[PDB]
């Protein structure tokens, strides 16, 4: 049971940091790899990015790279932050896993394939509103 | 969203909007309203464990048929939102999850 | 063989109007998914 427990402040103001966690339990953390998802009411889903073993952060080009996504092993937590939060971000943030699936369609020797990042296990999500209130 | 209507006890075909140019890898998702979603079929054929046979995938013939979600025998648990997520060879990294496909079944007991 | 190639190639279509500025762009989104494929848009005189 990898219950991806998400816990954020729940009330934020514009141009600060949102701190939502993502717990790993009932199973190890270094064995597999985890990531983050988000979606908004009225709109569709919006993945935030991916953190892998090399810890280099792949970012969303449509969000202007104004987030701080990371991960720490000590307290078994996924550390996602959003610096400079715009008032448009009043929505819910999810958790998700990620199995790095290797899609073959050509020859491996020439780099004639690509990697599809499939996700299986998700979280529940906490909705945080951002405005002059905190 | 595109509202769609179907009957009960009928095989359902679900196709997403943008076309499948190049070899494609479709993923399906079950966004039941309010709570967390779950996937139906990934890799265009591999249904994950815990998914009943009422949800069937679409094999690839390298062309022709679009991303179709075969659904035989909708029940009182299928009133939800269905999402078409696909990886082709022309969109490169298919960053986007694409548009939202809606269904609202009528004649539901 | 030289003469036969020239003779079989003589009556076919001349391509002198292809000499024209080619507004040409890359086709490939992902890096090195395939150059080696150039999508060139240009001008060409029609029947009239
Ligand atoms: C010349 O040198 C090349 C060097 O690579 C030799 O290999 C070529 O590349 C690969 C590897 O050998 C093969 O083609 C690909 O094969 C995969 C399947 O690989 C599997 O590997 C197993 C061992 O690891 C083996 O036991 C299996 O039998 C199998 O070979 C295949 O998935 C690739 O095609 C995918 O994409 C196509 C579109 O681009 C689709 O049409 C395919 O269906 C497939 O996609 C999946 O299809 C599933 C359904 O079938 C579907 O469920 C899923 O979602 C996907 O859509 C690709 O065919 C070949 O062996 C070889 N390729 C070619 C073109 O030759 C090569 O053998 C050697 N000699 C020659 C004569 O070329
Ligand atoms: C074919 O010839 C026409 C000649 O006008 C080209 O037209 C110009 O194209 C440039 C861009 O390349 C534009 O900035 C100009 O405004 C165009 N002029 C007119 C009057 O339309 C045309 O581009 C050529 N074909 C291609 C494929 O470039
Ligand atoms: C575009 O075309 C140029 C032509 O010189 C090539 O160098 C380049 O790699 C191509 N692709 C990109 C992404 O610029």
């Amino acid at each position: 049971q990898v219950q991806l427990q998400e816990s954020g402040p729940g009330l934020v103001k514009p141009s600060e940091t949102l701190s939502v966690t993502c717990s790993v339990s009932g199973d190890s953390m270094n064995n597999y790899y985890w990531t983050w998802i988000r979606q908004s009411p009225g709109k569709g889903l919006e993945w935030i990015g991916y953190i892998s073993d090399r810890e280099s952060a792949t970012y969303n080009p449509s969000l202007n790279s104004r987030v701080v996504i990371s991960r720490d092993t000590s307290k078994n937590q996924l550390s996602l932050k959003l610096n400079s939060v715009t008032p448009a971000d009043t929505a819910v943030y999810y958790c998700a896993t990620a199995r790095r699936g290797q899609r073959i369609y050509g020859v491996v020797s020439f780099g004639e394939f690509f990697y599809y990042y499939s996700m299986d296990v998700w979280g529940k999500g906490t909705t945080v509103t951002v405005s002059s209130a905190s | 969203v595109r509202p769609l209507s179907v009957a009960l006890g009928e095989t359902a075909r679900i196709s997403c909007g943008r076309q499948a140019l190049g070899s494609r890898a479709v993923q399906w998702y079950q966004h039941r309203p309010g709570q967390a979603p779950i996937l139906l079929i990934y890799n265009n054929q591999d249904r994950p464990s815990g998914i009943p046979e009422r949800f069937s995938g679409t094999p690839d013939i390298n062309f022709g048929t679009r991303a179709t979600l075969t659904i035989s025998g909708v029940e009182a648990g299928d009133e939800a939102d269905y999402y078409c997520h696909m990886w082709d060879s022309r969109s490169g990294f298919s960053w986007s999850f694409g548009g939202a496909t809606r269904l609202t079944v009528l004649g539901q007991p | 063989i030289i003469s036969l190639w020239d003779q079989s190639l003589k009556p076919c279509v001349k391509l002198t109007p292809l000499c024209v500025t080619l507004q040409c762009t890359n086709v490939t989104n992902n890096i090195t998914d395939d150059g080696e494929l150039k999508n060139c848009s240009f001008n060409m005189t029609t029947e009239l």
